[PDB]
DNA sequence: GCCATTTTCGCGGCTATTTTTTTACTCCCAAAGTTCCGCTATCAGTTAGTAAAAT
DNA sequence: ATTTTACTAACTGATAGCGGAACTTTGGGACACCCACAGGTTACGCGAAAATGGC
RNA sequence: AAUAG
C-alpha cells in the first residue's frame, strides 16, 4: 500500500485507515518516541501538522511542493481544537494565551 | 553520548533515550 | 497514470538523493526507524540490507515495514544527518555496536 | 537509570516554613524551593527547610507541572479538575505538550528555536 | 407525562357522572404517555399522522405475518392498507433510527463506524492546485488584450471582485451603453478563442 | 501565536458568551427534507449555514452577500467549517451539581463546604433540607434538617431562618462563604492543633480555599445554571449509503437534557405538586451528569444497542480518547 | 556527515545551517559554491559546509550586506 | 423469537465467518473450541492456568 | 482519635488485514401552516435583420 | 459595386410574485374499571487512596 | 472477534 494524499476524517480531519480506504500508516507514540529521541523536530513537525491535520497547512505544503519549495508553514492541528471545544462543552474554561 | 562517542550535545532529550534504553530488553526478562 | 517512461526518468531524478524513513512496529527504540536512499526495484517488497536487521528486530518470515517521505528541507537533512543508518551504528544503550 | 531516579527525586516537603511562600507539611517541586531558597539567600533572609520525597514513575509522572502531559499521560479526570478548581497554566515547556500543540519540541533541531523565544519574553 | 395527563384529568373530572376517577384518567395518562412518545423518541421527529401510519404498518406486517408464514411483500401491504404501494416504500424507508458512530464495524470491537466517515465536503489539493493555475493562466490571457476590453471582461465575470456586474453598471464605467458594452465583449471573446491566445486556457477543460 | 494553555472554572457569562445561540428544542433535522429545524440541536441561525455562502432560504447565494444574516431566516452568509467552532448554550430551569466537581474523589465542593459528600447527596437528591441563611436562630448553616424538622421549625420561627434543598441550596451555601475569613480561620486553628490528622484536614482545605482566592473563580460556579452545547460537527448527523444515519450518542444525551428542562419549565408554568417537581428536578440532575460523566453517578444510561451511551469525559480520556488516538499519535500521508 | 559535524560541531546546529542553505539555493536565487555535480541542494550545502565555504556567522554576515545593499 | 435466534447465527462472537482456504481450514474450522464467547473468559482477563 | 480493614477507582503493547443489524406499535377530528402546479409579467440576454461604412 | 460590421428590435427564457386548492402537520379528546419496576449479574487481579469501624 | 509480525 501507498499514499500521498487522499480521504480524510469527518471530525478529526486525519487520513483514513486501510487499503481498502486508501488510507494513511499510523505515526503512533513510540514512533513519536523515536523520532524525539533522535532529536528530529521538524520531521516530527510535519508528521503531526502538516501530514495529518493542518487542514491549511496540508494544501498549502501540496502547492509548495508543486511549486517546487519544499517549506511548510504549520499551524494548529484540529485535533487540539475538538480538544478544547470538548474541555469547554464540559464546562471549563480552557484557553490561549498570548 | 553512548550513540556518537563525544559529549553529549545540547538540546539532546536524554530522558526518552534512558527510557527506551530501560524498556526495550524487557521482554527478555523473565569464608576461604 | 498512463505510466509513460519519461515519468520513470522523472522518477528517478527525483529521488536521486531524497532519503526515505523505513519503520518497522513495535518501535522500542529510536533505532526502529532510520532513513535510507532509496533504489528503485521491480517488485513488491522493500528490500532491507542485513546488517540492519538487528536494529529493527527484523527477519524475513512475514514482517512488513512502513516508509514515510520527509517532505520540507529539515526534515530532509534530518534524515540525511540524524536518521541515517550509517550514523545510528551504535547502541544508545551501552554504545556497543549495532551492525555486528 | 540515574536519569529515572533524578526525575523520581523531584518532590520536597517543606518542614520549616521560614519566611517564603511555603506552608509546613507541603509537597512542592524541588527546583522552585532552590530558586527560592537562592532568592530569599541574596536578600539574606531565612531560607526554607525541606526533606526530598521519592515518588514511583506514575505518582511523579501525574504530579507534574504541567497538567496537558499529566492528563495525556492517565486520570484524566483528576488532573483537569484539579488543574480547573486550582486555575493552572501551562508553559508547555516539555515535548509531550508541544507535541499535541503542533509546536516543535524543544529538543534537538528545536531546540535554539525555543531558546530564541525565551529571549524575546526576557526582552 | 402521564403525571401531566393526569393532572390534566383532575383539572376537568366530574363527579356527577357516577364514574369512578380512575375510567375517566386513564384515557388522558394514555394520551400524555403516547404522544410523548409520538413527540420524543426519535433523533428525526416524525409528526404524529406518519407515526400513526408506521404503528398501523407494523400491526397489519405482524398480522399478514401470522396469516401466510411469510413476510408481506409491498404491494399485498399497500393492498391491505388501501394506500399506493410507492406511498408504503416511503413509510418503510422513513421509519428507521439513525444507527450509531460507536457501533463496532463487522467482527470487532475495538473499530467503530465513525472512524470510516470521509468528509465530503473537502476539496481536493488538485482541484486546489488547478484553480490557482487557472487564475494565472486567465491573468496572463488577459493582460495580452486592451485595457478597456480586459476591464469590462473582469467586471462582467467577477475576476479579481467581490461581485460579477451585468451590462448596465459596466456601462456605468465610462458610457452607459449596453449595445456598446455588448458589442467590445463579443470582440473580446472572439480574440481570446483565437488558437494563438486561447491553447494555454484549452488544456483546462 | 499563544504561549500558555490556562485552565479554570466557566462562568455562567463565560458560558453565554462562548455561546451564539441557545437551543430550544431537541429536534435536529426535518424527516423530509433534511434540513435542519430552527432553534434546534441543529440550528444554522445558530451555528451557521450548511453550504458555504448560502442560507436556508436560498436567497442570499453567493460571496456576493458575504457576512449578511438573511432577514427570513437568520442564517449569516458565511463558510460551513464555521459549524465545527460556533457554540451554544441551555438555559437550564433548576441548578444542576457538576459531577465532577462532586463525585471525583476527593469532593471539591465538600472539602470546600466542610460537608460530607454523603450529606451533600442527601441534599442534592431532595432527601434532606439544609440551612442557608439561619438568621436570628439556635440555626447554623450547613446543618441538615429533615422534611419534619424543617416544618416543625418552619412553624417555631417562620421567616426568620431559610431552609432549601437541592443544587439551589448548594449554590446558596457556596455563594454565602467569605473565602478570606476561612483561609484566616484555618490558620488560626492550624496555629495551635497537635494532631497529624487534623493538621493534614485542614492543610488540604487551606490549600483549596487560598487556590480559590488566588485563581478568581468564584465556588458557585461548580453549580451549572447554564450548559455549553458543542458545535453540530463535532458530533455529527451524516447520511448514510440507502437512506441510513449515523450520529453521535451526544445527540441522544443533549435531547434527553432538552427535553426534562423544558418539562420542568412547563410543570413549574403549571403549579405542579412539589413532588412531580423534584422528580423532574432530580432527572434533570441524572440527564446532566449523564452527558458529562456517564456510569459515574450510577447505572450508566444505554441506546437502542442495549450499551452505554458515549459522554464527553469518554470523548477525552482513556487509550481510545482524544489524548492518545489523535494527538499524541496520527495518522500520516506520504505513507506507505 | 563526519566531516561536517567535525567543521560545525553540533548535528542539530548543522542541521540548521544547511537547511538555511538550500533554501537559498532552492527557493532563492543563490548559486553554489561548488560544483553541483547534479546534487540536491541540501547535498550542496553540506559539501560546502566539509570544505569550510558556509558556517553560521558567514551567512550572517552575507544577509547583514545583502540588508546594507 | 426470530431476532433472537437470528442474532444468534449472525452477530455472535462463536458464529464465525467460515475459514475456506483449503479443505483443511474448514475441517479444522468445525472442530474447534473456543473458551471465549458468551459465558466465557475474554482475553485480557484469562490467566496462566487456563 | 489514631491503627486497621473494607470499599471504590483506575490500569492492563504496537502496527496491519478480513466485515453493517434484528422485540415492544389506537384512532379521529378540527384547525393551521406549508407546498405544488399553473399563470402573469418584467427584465435581461440572445439572435435575426438592416442600414452604415469601408474596401 | 460589394462585403463586413454596428445598431436595433423582437423572441425567449429565467425568475420573482401571486392564487388557490391539496397536503402535511399540530393540538385536543376519548367517562365500565384498571392504582408501587425492573432485571441482568458475576468465575478479573492489583495497587493506591479514600472512606469506615474498632476500642 | 479472527489472522500476520
Ligand atoms: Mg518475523
Ligand atoms: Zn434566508
Amino acid at each position: 500500500h501507498a499514499r500521498s494524499t487522499g480521504s480524510y476524517s469527518l471530525v478529526t480531519q486525519q487520513p483514513l485507515g486501510g487499503k481498502a480506504q486508501f488510507g494513511g500508516q499510523r505515526f503512533g507514540e513510540m514512533e513519536v518516541w523515536a523520532l524525539e529521541a533522535y532529536g528530529a523536530a521538524y520531521t516530527l513537525q510535519e508528521m503531526l501538522t502538516v501530514k495529518s491535520d493542518d487542514v491549511n497547512g496540508r494544501t498549502k505544503m501540496y502547492k509548495n511542493i508543486v511549486d517546487g519549495n519544499h517549506a511548510m508553514e504549520p499551524g494548529m492541528p484540529e485535533s487540539f481544537n475538538v480538544l478544547l471545544k470538548e474541555i469547554r462543552s464540559l464546562g471549563i474554561n480552557i484557553e490561549l494565551e498570548d | 553520548d553512548l550513540a556518537r562517542g563525544h559529549l553529549v550535545n545540547q538540546g539532546e532529550a536524554v530522558g526518552v533515550i534512558a527510557a527506551q534504553s530501560i524498556g526495550e530488553p524487557g521482554t527478555q526478562l523473565t569464608i576461604q | 497514470e498512463r505510466e509513460e517512461a519519461v515519468v520513470w526518468d522523472i522518477l528517478d531524478e527525483v529521488i536521486r538523493e531524497h532519503p526515505v524513513l523505513l519503520n518497522r512496529a513495535p518501535t522500542l527504540h529510536r533505532l526502529g526507524i532510520q532513513a535510507f536512499e532509496p533504489v528503485l526495484i521491480e517488485g513488491k517488497a522493500i528490500q532491507l540490507h542485513p546488517l540492519v536487521c538487528a536494529a529493527y528486530n527484523a527477519d524475513f518470515d512475514g514482517d512488513q515495514m512502513a516508509v514515510h517521505v520527509p517532505l520540507t528541507l529539515e526534515a530532509q537533512l534530518e534524515a540525511r544527518t540524524l536518521m541515517m543508518s550509517t550514523n545510528n551504528i551504535l547502541s544508545p544503550a551501552s554504545g556497543d555496536p549495532i551492525i555486528v | 537509570i540515574e536519569t529515572i531516579v533524578r526525575q523520581m527525586l523531584r518532590k520536597c516537603t517543606i518542614t520549616f516554613a521560614g519566611d517564603s511562600e511555603f506552608l509546613p507539611g507541603e509537597t512542592v517541586e524541588y527546583s522552585q524551593v532552590k530558586i527560592a531558597n537562592r532568592k530569599l539567600v541574596e536578600e539574606g533572609k531565612e531560607p526554607a527547610r525541606f526533606e526530598r520525597e521519592l515518588l514511583g514513575i506514575t505518582k511523579a509522572s501525574l504530579a507534574t507541572e504541567s497538567f496537558i502531559s499529566a492528563a495525556s499521560f492517565q486520570e484524566t479526570t483528576r488532573v483537569l479538575t484539579e488543574a480547573a478548581v486550582s486555575g493552572k497554566r501551562d508553559d508547555l515547556r516539555g515535548l509531550k505538550e508541544n507535541v499535541i500543540v503542533g509546536r516543535l519540541i524543544p529538543a534537538g533541531t528545536g531546540f535554539a528555536y525555543h531558546q530564541d523565544r525565551q529571549a524575546k519574553r526576557a526582552q | 407525562e402521564g403525571n401531566i395527563g393526569l393532572m390534566k384529568a383532575v383539572d376537568k373530572f366530574e363527579y356527577r357522572r357516577g364514574y369512578k376517577f380512575s375510567t375517566y384518567a386513564t384515557w388522558w395518562i394514555r394520551q400524555a404517555i403516547t404522544r410523548s412518545i409520538a413527540d420524543q423518541a426519535r433523533t428525526i421527529r416524525i409528526p404524529v399522522h406518519m407515526i400513526e401510519t408506521i404503528n398501523k404498518l407494523n400491526r397489519i406486517s405482524r398480522q399478514m405475518l401470522q396469516e401466510m408464514g411469510r413476510e408481506p411483500l409491498p404491494e399485498e401491504l399497500a393492498e391491505r392498507m388501501q394506500m399506493p404501494e410507492d406511498k408504503i416504500r416511503k413509510v418503510l424507508k422513513i421509519a428507521k433510527e439513525p444507527i450509531s458512530m460507536e457501533t463496532p464495524i463487522g467482527d470487532d470491537e475495538d473499530s467503530h463506524l465513525g472512524d470510516f466517515i470521509e468528509d465530503t465536503t473537502l476539496e481536493l489539493p488538485l482541484d486546489s492546485a488547478t484553480a490557482t493555475s487557472l487564475k494565472a493562466a486567465t491573468r496572463d490571457v488577459l493582460a495580452g488584450l486592451t485595457p478597456r476590453e480586459a476591464k469590462v471582461l473582469r467586471m462582467r465575470f467577477g475576476i479579481d471582485m467581490n461581485t460579477d456586474h451585468t451590462l448596465e453598471e459596466v456601462g456605468k464605467q465610462f458610457d452607459v451603453t449596453r449595445e456598446r458594452i455588448r458589442q467590445i465583449e463579443a470582440k473580446a471573446l472572439r480574440k481570446l478563442r483565437h488558437p494563438s491566445r486561447s491553447e494555454v486556457l484549452r488544456s483546462f477543460l | 501565536e499563544f504561549d500558555a494553555i490556562k485552565i479554570g472554572l466557566a462562568s455562567p457569562d463565560m458560558i453565554r458568551s462562548w455561546s451564539f445561540g441557545e437551543v430550544k428544542k431537541p429536534e435536529t433535522i426535518n424527516y423530509r427534507t433534511f434540513k435542519p429545524e430552527r432553534d434546534g440541536l441543529f440550528c444554522a441561525r445558530i451555528f451557521g449555514p450548511v453550504k458555504d455562502y448560502e442560507c436556508l432560504c436560498g436567497k442570499y447565494k453567493r460571496l456576493k452577500h458575504r457576512g449578511v444574516i438573511c432577514e427570513k431566516c437568520g442564517v449569516e452568509v458565511t463558510q460551513t467549517k464555521v459549524r465545527r467552532d460556533r457554540m451554544g448554550h441551555i438555559e437550564l430551569a433548576s441548578p444542576v451539581a457538576h459531577i465532577w466537581f462532586l463525585k471525583s474523589l476527593p469532593s471539591r465542593i465538600g472539602l470546600l463546604m466542610d460537608m460530607p459528600l454523603r450529606d451533600i447527596e442527601r441534599v442534592l437528591y431532595f432527601e434532606m433540607y439544609v440551612v442557608t441563611e439561619p438568621g436570628m436562630t439556635d440555626l447554623e448553616r450547613g446543618q441538615m434538617l429533615t422534611e419534619e424538622e424543617y416544618l416543625d421549625r418552619l412553624e417555631e420561627w417562620g421567616d426568620e431562618f431559610t431552609a432549601k434543598m437541592g443544587a439551589e441550596a448548594i449554590k446558596d451555601l457556596l455563594a454565602s462563604m467569605d473565602l478570606p475569613a476561612e483561609a484566616e480561620q484555618m490558620r488560626e486553628e492550624l496555629d495551635t492543633t497537635n494532631s497529624e490528622t487534623k493538621r493534614k484536614k485542614l492543610t488540604k482545605r487551606l490549600k483549596l480555599v487560598e487556590a480559590f482566592v488566588a485563581s478568581g473563580n468564584k465556588p458557585e460556579w461548580m453549580i451549572l445554571t447554564v450548559l455549553p452545547v458543542l458545535p453540530p460537527d463535532l458530533r455529527p448527523l451524516v447520511p448514510l449509503d440507502g437512506g441510513r444515519f449515523a450520529t453521535s450518542d451526544l445527540n441522544d444525551l443533549y435531547r434527553r437534557v432538552i427535553n426534562r428542562n423544558n418539562r420542568l419549565k412547563r410543570l413549574l408554568e403549571l403549579a405542579a405538586p412539589d413532588i412531580i417537581v423534584r422528580n423532574e428536578k432530580r432527572m434533570l440532575q441524572e440527564s446532566v451528569d449523564a452527558l458529562l460523566d456517564n456510569g459515574r453517578r450510577g447505572r450508566a444510561i444505554t441506546g437502542s444497542n442495549k450499551r452505554p451511551l458515549k459522554s464527553l469525559a469518554d470523548m477525552i480520556k482513556g487509550k481510545q480518547g482524544r489524548f492518545r488516538q489523535n494527538l499524541l499519535g496520527k495518522r500520516v500521508d506520504y505513507s506507505g | 556527515v563526519q566531516d561536517a559535524v567535525e567543521k560545525i560541531g553540533n548535528r542539530f546546529d548543522l542541521v540548521l545551517v544547511a537547511a538555511r542553505r538550500a533554501r537559498q539555493m532552492q527557493s532563492g536565487g543563490k548559486d553554489a559554491l561548488v560544483p553541483e555535480e547534479n546534487d540536491k541542494p541540501t547535498v550542496i550545502a553540506l559539501r560546502e559546509i566539509e570544505e569550510g565555504l558556509i558556517t553560521k556567522d558567514v551567512l550572517d554576515a552575507r544577509e547583514r550586506q545583502e540588508q546594507q545593499e | 423469537i426470530s431476532a433472537a435466534v437470528k442474532e444468534f447465527f449472525g452477530s455472535s462472537q462463536l458464529s464465525q465467518f467460515m475459514d475456506q482456504n483449503n479443505p483443511l481450514s474448514e475441517v479444522t474450522h468445525k472442530r474447534r473450541i473456543s473458551a471465549l464467547g458468551p459465558g466465557g473468559l475474554t482475553r485480557e482477563r484469562a490467566g496462566f492456568e487456563v
